[PDB]
């Protein structure tokens, strides 16, 4: 999901666009500016919350040794969902 | 006490007649040197450089300094001697390509936050 | 005798022992003008008197090698001449004498 | 053979620093502070000379962080503060010195936390 | 042990002189060398066909940089900045924050290639595969300032190269 | 001693030992102190004014007979007195064997040359000037030997900036190549990487 | 399960190595 | 090497050697750019008892240099740094080139 | 492919006429290979 | 006597000339001094060990050994018997690849080009064992102060097998163009001879001694790694000059070849690196699953491994003569100081004796000769 | 006066009656290794850290606890008191989470010097480890304590510094956790040095999350200017 600036450049996924007054923006002018199209905010955002019967799952990205640490994510707060803090997937206990 | 080991000279007098000596010869010099290099500037100011070289050191009153100093100074005599330089390391002498810093407190003030 | 001792710029001594004998007799000379009490004067005059010891009693060259423990007799008296002129040196120098004066209180200490 | 001259030393002609990095600049000696985030003191031992923080400025390409002061980086370790003192003095930089700052001794008592009538009584541990 | 390389002692009878003097009037070891060199004339030469063939590389070689992520397509960089504390030359600057929904991520991520020394280091310091250096080395630039990369051209390097960086990492992998 | 450690010899360590006191009775004029490293490397410390003999002694005693200049390099403690560590390493290919010889200096106090004792000190000794700025008395030639032309500052000392005074550029208002105030577009990064929880307790030092 | 397996030479190890100088004589006096 | 017979007989001749034994470019005898897995072997101190780190730890064994005759604090044969270094031998295997 | 050549020549790649926007005839270059067959070009790999 | 100035490795050469004598040589250096002394005493160890791959960037891995043993002497850790053989093996490879470089330049500097290409091609497959093993070409890094960073691939030793078993005719084609061809020999026969003293005196090592007849090698008196297990003999001139030279260096190619067959035959199984996770990195999956692994991989990769205060001498027996660093730590992770000694230095300062009274075009031999990269004489 | 004689590795020091090992240690200069002992807080002995032998003694003592009495020979070097530390510091490591590149305590963090320094450097524990909930007490501390080493020097501070008893342990054995037990903010003055006090990286600075790291920084010694305290 990659927005436009009200100038018309286009928006990084940092947030980072020069306004109407940034002199910098000659920089672009019969150039390019460099943007990557795929937002990993967007991306981790459609991922489905899986679903475990235990109170403690453990995550490594997937993979084996080809992912992240191995961490232990708990599962008690039924109000939210468990959160890796490398991948960022989501887990939630089967409430219901 | 405060007794060192001398390089040199023993006393303040020796070490000006070295401080004389080392002048002689870069002012014999100046002139040599500014139609070899092929400079653009009078052999009067190349003198004139030199003098301020010289005086910039005027405050030193070890004599074991002094001398050293004069090392250094044939040092580069003999540099400029044997054309081991290049025309831009005469210059560098010069700061012709530096813009003027000026001294004032309210030009200070403007420019930046330097003291 | 051999030629070519195999080291460049040294060359093959014929009639070895005697260069040595007079060599070794220079040292102990000039060792006898240094205080008897001096380490270096007595550790020279042991070595000197050791293989004066072992040059008078081989004939052989190659034997004589063996023993010396330097190999290449002439690389034994190049090893004369540079003791010879270290002793003569070390007279002039006089180094039995106490220290010149101990280095500042933390001139060796490290770290910092 | 021994001058034996009375002047204090003075090797700033000879170093090779621009003179307006010696007139201006100024040190200072100290024990650097104890982290708070760490219980550790081995980082106290020492004594540190630092030069005062001139301008940083932001690069107009890449945004990265531009100095002017070639002595910005420049930190020198000392045994004692008289050591760095007589390094400055001969260097001929003005300097600040602030004393050594020591944790001063403690009376820990774990028997005080389960006190009959003070009020060192522990609600738990 | 040791070996003597010129102490070979020439003969001095006649056959000997004789055979020398007709080598040095007949040249005959310049024609020994011109006969070598003949024989090399007529054998395959060693040169390949670029940029048609290319020289032979491995999964360990490491080209230009790419920035990874997961196959959910979330990037793996988590700001740890141990690439940055490890790079000898400091080449590199990050900057983070935590993003919308409080995952560490950076901000800020900028290679300088004219800095760079081309090491691994950093490849090998990441605990989570982020920061690769991979197999490309044809981008060679026509002005100094393209070879100042941030992270968008990083993560732009690994989204066009991820293919044979993941298949290279799968070969390489068991060594690390 | 599992596999992951490496080996103590102790016939050489008892060797050096034996010939560092050996170098110590011979010569008490100069030899201050005598060390022998826990991994067999024998170093002398010695007044300053012994470098020609203590040095001619071990290139020329029997015993000794230290014929090689291994390297001759100097090492900055801006915390002592006298701030300058001259090394000297020598090797004895008669005995097979290894010497450091140490001494101390200052700004102003020169050293004399050993190139009467060992040529290879003649560029090595250059080499101090041009760093440290040690100076080396009755020297065939001392001048700069690594730096630049007129050059200002010797950079291994421990107070001169990584990055120096001046940097050199082109100008086409004067057509050559200039010097200038250095100014960097990125700041070199410092790193504290020193962590509290000393590590050797080996080398504790007493807290006076 | 698996066992180790690393560069190794074979066994047997490998096959003598050519290293001394060949200068051949073509043979006319 | 796809090179007709008189040539390779050319070149050897002019050479003095058989070229075709030892060719200098590489084919098919060399191994294959795919291999299988490997396995690495652990580490000697892989262990999971009588494994502390106190007893294999070579840092701390590290100790500051022993010093004799500190300044500052009989027969007596003369000593050596070394044993003379012995004599080398004159490679039984080719003395002479 | 042909096997029968040295190693380097065993494998080779015919450029296209029209890469994305311009004419590539003459102007050819070898950062025009895409990164799998750039892996099994590099003989990074035995497999295509 | 006219003063002349061979200006822009690159060197600087100021000689004066009495008619084609050359009276006075004297070479101008410090076109290629980095400062790299001083930049190493602001990085840790691990981060200093690329700057050796760049002091001798003709012979990389033999500076990564010297380097490595230093710090393992400062650390009192020893590497494992696999490592080791992986070094001496690597090494023996370096110093082919140096003697090549030696070789082809000067005759190519004579004149005669052809060799150059010859055995540049072998230079390449050479490079392939290092960017296969590592990962680049020529500045590696691959041997580390704990052992060495990698395995080997699993099959790179019959492709080592395969390249040295054809590499003595290599060798021969080069000795066929130089060793007997009398212009060759006109060129460096009697030319810079030094003398056994001399040569001693004014700190030469390597094939300047043992040009000579010196009877010296620190890989037979001094062995470090495994070289005290392997077999070789050690070429000793007779006459000092050029030529002797020569036929050393060519001798070094084929004892190496020796040597590489024997530590292709004895090579042993194990690990690479000392197993101990407080100096060399544990592995990539234990650090992913296990605590200790990843505190250590984190301490180790951002502030490095704190090294025992003291100060070593270590030298090698590098292929250009005695290679040697001065290492002195205060006790940190980073090194208090790195004094680099090359025998390029000494070389290049008793080159004004090695040309007294000879020809202009004689001092290109003797430079040659010499074989002064200046990398490592700048530093 | 009434000093009393000990002895720090054979090393004579004269302490004051009621002084501990660990003080006494420190005065001849070594600093034993800790993590619940802080010299501004009530002694608490849980980590059992700074287990330190006392010669001719079978059994080691916890150094910040024990006070020391006349003739001792503390022996912190001891090949016992070593083991000590090893084992201490394995059951600490066994439970803790591989967090280190996304914990803000990354290269100032006690637990990795003391694991670096008197650990070992690798782990045999072949179990899953423990996951708890984080907890939120406000917005300027943030909270994860599956970090945590339950040290109670939190709550130490909060009740006795600041005067504030709403920390606690609620559990029993190795799922004992520290916290509230409700939703409750930790609000006062004080609050920000619950971050100083933490070894780990259970507790730390909300504003400063994911920020920067430890060695990149430079540290500028001034003054506060809040208020007139200075
Ligand atoms: C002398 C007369 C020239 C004859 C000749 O050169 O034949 C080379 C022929 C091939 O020898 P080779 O180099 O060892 O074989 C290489 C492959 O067979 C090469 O086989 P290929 O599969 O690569 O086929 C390539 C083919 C076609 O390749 C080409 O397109 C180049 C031909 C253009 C020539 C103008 O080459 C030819 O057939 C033409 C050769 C030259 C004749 C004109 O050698 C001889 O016939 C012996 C002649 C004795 C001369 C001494
Ligand atoms: S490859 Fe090396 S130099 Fe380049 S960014 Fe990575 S760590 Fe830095
Ligand atoms: S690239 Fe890897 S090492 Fe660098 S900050 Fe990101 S996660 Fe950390
Ligand atoms: S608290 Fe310390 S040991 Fe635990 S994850 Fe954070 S940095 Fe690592
Ligand atoms: S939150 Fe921190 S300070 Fe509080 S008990 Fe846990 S580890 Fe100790
Ligand atoms: S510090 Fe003493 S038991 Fe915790
Ligand atoms: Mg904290
Ligand atoms: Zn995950």
């Amino acid at each position: 999901g990659v927005r436009t600036s009200p100038t018309g450049e286009k928006v990084t996924h940092t947030g980072q666009a020069y306004d109407d007054g940034d002199y910098r923006r000659v920089r672009f002018s019969d150039r390019q500016k460099e943007v990557n199209e795929n937002f990993a905010i967007d991306l981790i955002a459609e991922q489905p919350v899986s679903e475990v019967g235990s109170r403690v799952i453990s995550c490594d990205g997937g993979g084996g040794a080809l992912g992240h640490p191995r961490v232990y994510i708990n599962l008690d707060k039924e109000t939210k969902t468990g959160t890796c803090g490398y991948c960022g997937l989501q887990f939630r206990q089967p409430h219901h | 006490g405060t007794s060192v080991k001398p390089i040199f000279s023993r006393d303040m007098n020796e070490a000006k007649r070295r401080v004389r000596e080392l002048y002689r010869a870069w002012y014999r010099e100046v002139p040599n040197t500014v139609h070899l290099f092929q400079l653009d500037i009078s052999v009067k100011q190349g003198r004139d450089k030199v003098r301020e070289m010289f005086m910039k050191n005027a405050h030193v009153t070890d004599p074991r300094v002094v001398d050293l100093l004069v090392i250094k100074g044939k040092m580069e005599l003999e540099e400029t001697i044997n054309v081991w330089k290049q025309r831009t390391h005469i210059m560098r002498f010069f700061h012709e390509t530096e813009a003027p810093r000026p001294t004032d407190f309210l030009s200070k003030f403007y420019v930046g936050h330097d003291p | 005798l051999k030629k070519t001792t195999g080291l460049v710029g040294l060359a093959v001594c014929e009639t070895p022992h005697e260069r040595l004998k007079i060599l070794y007799t220079k040292i102990l000379d000039v060792l006898g003008q240094i205080p008897k009490n001096a380490a270096y004067r007595k550790y020279t005059e042991q070595i000197t008197n050791e293989k004066l010891g072992m040059v008078k009693a081989e004939p052989d060259v190659k034997k004589l090698e063996e023993q010396l423990q330097g190999g290449q007799i002439e690389e034994v008296i190049l090893q004369a001449e540079n003791e010879l002129s270290l002793a003569r040196k070390m007279l002039r120098w006089k180094p039995w004498e106490p220290l010149v004066e101990e280095p500042p209180a933390n001139q060796w200490k490290w770290p910092i | 053979q021994l001058i034996a001259v009375d002047e204090k030393l003075d090797i700033t002609t000879l170093t090779g620093v621009p003179e307006e990095h010696i007139k201006t600049r100024k040190v200072r000696i100290f024990v650097p502070a104890r982290n708070n985030m760490q219980s550790g003191v081995n980082n106290t031992k020492k004594w540190k000379m630092e030069f005062d923080t001139r301008e940083r400025w932001e690069n107009p390409l890449m945004g990265w962080s531009s100095t002017a002061d070639p002595l910005s980086n420049l930190v020198l370790t000392f045994s004692t503060k008289e050591d760095a003192v007589a390094f400055a003095e001969k260097n001929g930089w003005s300097f600040d010195v602030e004393e050594r700052k020591v944790p001063k001794p403690k009376s820990k008592s774990y028997g005080a936390n389960f006190s009959w009538n003070k009020r060192t009584r522990v609600s738990t541990k | 042990t040791y070996k003597f390389v010129n102490m070979r002692e020439p003969s001095m009878d006649m056959k000997s002189v004789t055979d020398r003097a007709a080598q040095t009037l007949l040249w005959t070891e310049l024609v020994r060398g011109l006969g070598m060199t003949l024989s090399y004339l007529f054998r395959e030469p060693a040169t390949i066909n670029y940029p048609f063939e290319k020289g032979p590389l491995s999964p360990r070689f490491r080209g230009e940089h790419a920035l990874r992520r997961y196959p959910s397509g979330e990037e793996r960089c988590i700001a740890c900045k141990l690439c940055e504390a490890v790079c000898p030359a400091q080449a590199i600057t990050i900057e983070a924050e935590p993003r919308a929904d409080g995952s560490r991520r950076t901000t800020r991520y900028d290679i300088d290639m004219t800095k760079c020394i081309y090491c691994g280091f950093c490849q090998e310091a990441c605990p989570v595969d982020a920061i690769v250096e991979g197999p490309n080395f044809e981008f060679s630039t026509e002005t100094h300032e393209e070879l100042l990369y941030n992270k968008e051209k990083l993560l732009n390097n690994g989204d066009k190269w991820e293919a044979e960086i993941a298949a290279n990492i799968q070969a390489d992998y068991l060594y690390r | 001693t599992r596999p992951t450690i490496r080996p103590r010899n102790d016939v050489v360590h008892k060797q050096l030992s034996a010939f560092g006191q050996y170098v110590a009775e011979i010569l008490p004029k100069y030899v201050q102190q005598v060390q022998v490293s826990c991994f067999n490397e024998l170093e002398i410390f010695i007044h300053p004014d012994g470098v020609i003999p203590v040095l001619t002694f071990l290139r020329d005693h029997t015993n000794a007979q230290f014929k090689s200049l291994a390297d001759l390099t100097a090492v900055d403690v801006p915390t002592r007195q006298n701030r300058f560590e001259i090394v000297y390493n020598l090797l004895s290919l008669r005995f097979n064997s290894r010497i450091r010889v140490k001494t101390y200096t200052d700004e102003l106090t020169p050293i004399e040359s050993s190139v009467t004792v060992y040529k290879a000190a003649n560029w090595y000794e250059r080499e101090i000037w041009d760093m440290f700025g040690v100076f080396f008395a009755n020297h065939p030639d001392l001048r700069r030997i690594l730096t630049d032309y007129g050059f200002e500052g010797h950079p291994f000392r421990k107070d001169f900036p990584l990055s120096g005074y001046v940097e050199l550029r082109y100008d086409d208002e004067v057509k050559r190549v200039v010097a200038e105030p250095v100014e960097l577009a990125q700041e070199f990064r410092k790193f504290d990487l020193n962590s509290p929880w000393e590590a050797f307790p080996a080398y504790r030092q007493p807290p006076e | 399960a698996s066992k180790v397996k690393q560069d190794m030479p074979p066994p047997g190890g490998y096959g003598p190595i050519d290293y001394k100088r060949n200068l051949p004589r073509r043979g006319l006096s | 090497a796809s090179a007709t017979r008189v040539i390779q007989l050319l070149r050897n001749w002019a050479s003095g050697r058989d070229l075709q034994a030892k060719l200098q470019l590489r084919y098919q005898e060399i191994s294959k750019r795919t291999q299988p897995p490997p396995k690495l072997p652990v580490g000697p101190s892989h262990k999971l008892s009588n494994n502390y780190y106190c007893t294999r730890d070579g840092r701390r064994e590290a100790m500051p240099p022993s010093i004799v005759m500190s300044s500052q604090k009989t027969e007596k044969k003369a000593v050596t740094p070394a044993p003379p270094i012995k004599r080398w031998e004159l490679s039984k295997d080719q003395p002479y080139l | 492919e042909d096997n029968k050549q040295f190693f380097g020549r065993h494998r080779w790649v015919i450029y296209t006429t029209e890469m994305n926007g311009r004419d590539t005839f003459w102007d050819v270059d070898g950062s025009m290979v895409p990164p799998e067959w750039h892996r099994w070009l590099h003989c990074m790999t035995d497999d295509p | 006597n006219l003063t002349l100035n061979f200006g822009p490795g690159v060197l600087r050469l100021v000689m004066e000339l009495s008619g084609e004598m050359v009276r006075k040589c004297d070479p101008h250096i410090g076109l290629l001094h980095r400062g790299t002394e001083k930049l190493i005493e602001y990085k840790t160890y691990l981060q200093a060990l690329p700057y050796f791959d760049r002091l001798d960037y003709v012979s990389m891995m033999c500076n990564e050994q010297a380097y490595s043993l230093a710090v393992e002497k400062l650390l009192n850790i020893q590497p494992p018997p696999r490592a080791q053989w992986i070094r001496v093996l690597f090494g023996e490879i370096t110093r082919l690849l140096n003697h090549i470089m030696a070789v082809t330049t000067h005759a190519l500097d004579i004149g005669a080009m052809t060799p150059f290409f010859w055995m540049f091609e072998e230079r390449e497959k050479m490079f392939e064992f290092y960017e296969r093993v590592s990962g680049a070409r020529m500045h590696a890094a691959y041997i580390r102060p704990g052992g060495v960073h990698q395995d080997l691939p699993l099959g790179l030793l019959d492709d080592i097998y395969e390249f040295s078993k054809n590499f003595s005719f290599r060798i021969d084609e080069l000795e066929e163009m130089l060793t007997n061809n009398r212009i060759w020999r006109n060129r460096t026969v009697d030319i810079g001879v030094v003398t056994a003293e001399d040569a001693l005196n004014y700190g030469f090592s390597g094939v300047m001694l043992r040009g000579s007849g010196i009877q010296w090698d620190l890989r037979k008196t001094q062995p470090y790694d495994v070289y005290d297990q392997v077999e070789f003999d050690v070429p000793i001139g007779s006459r000092g000059d050029c030529y002797d030279r020569y036929l050393c260096r060519v001798e070094e190619m084929r004892q190496s070849l020796r040597i590489i067959s024997q530590c292709l035959n004895k090579m042993p199984p194990g690990e690479i690196k000392v197993d101990d996770a407080k100096v060399s990195p544990p592995k990539r999956a234990e650090m992913k699953t296990s605590m200790e692994s990843l505190i250590h991989h984190f301490k180790l990769y951002t502030e490095g491994y704190q090294v025992p205060p003291g100060a070593t001498y270590t030298a090698i027996e590098a292929p250009k003569g005695e290679f040697g660093v001065y290492l002195v730590s205060d006790g940190s992770s980073r090194p208090y100081r790195c004094k680099i000694k090359a025998p390029g230095f000494a070389h290049l300062a008793g080159l004004d004796k090695m040309s007294k009274g000879h020809m202009l075009a004689d001092v290109v031999a003797i430079i040659g000769t010499q074989d002064i990269v200046f990398g490592e004489v700048d530093r | 006066s009434n000093l009393i004689e000990v002895f720090v590795d054979g090393q004579s020091v004269m302490v004051e009656p009621g002084t501990t090992v660990l003080q006494a240690c420190e005065k001849v200069g070594m600093q034993i290794p800790r993590f619940c002992y802080h010299e501004r807080l009530s002694v608490a002995g849980n980590c059992r850290m700074c287990l330190v032998e006392i010669e001719k003694a079978p059994k080691v003592v916890a150094a910040c606890a024990m006070p020391v009495m006349k003739g001792w020979n503390i022996l912190t070097n001891s090949e016992k008191s070593k083991k000590a530390r090893e084992g201490v510091m394995e059951f600490l490591l066994a439970n803790h989470p591989l967090d280190c590149p996304i914990c803000d305590q990354g290269g100032e963090c006690d637990l990795q010097d003391q694991s670096m320094m008197f650990g070992s450097d690798r782990s045999r524990f072949l179990e899953g480890k423990r996951a708890v909930e984080d907890k939120n007490i406000g917005p300027l501390v943030k909270t994860i304590m599956t970090r945590c080493i339950q040290c109670t020097r939190c709550i130490r501070f909060a009740s006795e510094i600041a005067g504030v008893d709403d920390l606690g342990t609620t559990g029993r054995g190795n799922d004992m956790q520290v916290g509230t037990y409700i939703e409750k903010m930790f609000m006062s003055e004080l609050s920000g040095n619950i971050i100083d006090i933490c070894p780990v990286g259970a507790l730390t600075s909300k504003p400063y999350a994911f920020t920067a790291r430890p060695w990149e920084t430079r540290k500028t010694e001034s003054i506060d200017v809040m208020d007139a305290v200075g």
